[PDB]
Order: C-alpha cells, then sequence, then structure tokens
C-alpha cells in the first residue's frame, strides 16, 4: 500500500514534468504564430503595395 | 508451580495489504481481512454453508 502510493507519486511528478515540456511545445508555436502575426500587414495594403 | 514455562507463539501473526485488498484500499477504502476466505466463502461453493 506504500508501493501503490509511490506508483501514484512517480505518476504526479512524471505528469508534471511533461505538462511543463507539452508547454513548452505549446508555448514555441505561440511565439512564433504571434510573430507571425506581427510582421503581417494586412490585405488591403499588400494588394497595393506588391 | 504445576509448570514454569508456556508454549506460546514467536512471531506477530502478520498482515499485509495484498493483491485483492490493494483494489479496494486505492478504489474504496475499504480492506477486509482475509479477502481469499470471502472468496471461498461466497464464490467458490456459496451452497457449502459453514
Amino acid at each position: 500500500v506504500e508501493y501503490a502510493e509511490y506508483v501514484g507519486a512517480v505518476k504526479t511528478v512524471a505528469s508534471a514534468l511533461q505538462f511543463g515540456v507539452d508547454a513548452l511545445e505549446r508555448g514555441l508555436i505561440n511565439t512564433v504564430l504571434s510573430v507571425k502575426l506581427r510582421h503581417a500587414p494586412p490585405m488591403f495594403i499588400l494588394q497595393t503595395l506588391a | 508451580e504445576a509448570d514454569n514455562q508456556i508454549m506460546g507463539p514467536s512471531s506477530y501473526a502478520s498482515f499485509v495489504v495484498r493483491g485483492e485488498n490493494l483494489v479496494t484500499a486505492v478504489s474504496y477504502g475499504r480492506v477486509m481481512r482475509t479477502f481469499e476466505h470471502f472468496m471461498a466463502r461466497i464464490v467458490d461453493s456459496p451452497e457449502k454453508a459453514g
């Protein structure tokens, strides 16, 4: 009954570390999308400028 | 005294939460003592009253 709790305790720390490295491949895509969204002038300017 | 010594046990009659009671400890929080004897009484031939 303590090995059955140590299993849950390694599941908690593993699913916290995997949460923290999932939230960084979710934040890298967010940073890439939000830096694509800052070098993106709209269509009504580039249809005449280009 | 008629006798100087008595014949008693040498170790504690241990009891651990084994594989059948671990499921109900983690799942329900209700362990029983000798789950195997409950299974021997009501699963394996419940028609034989003790």
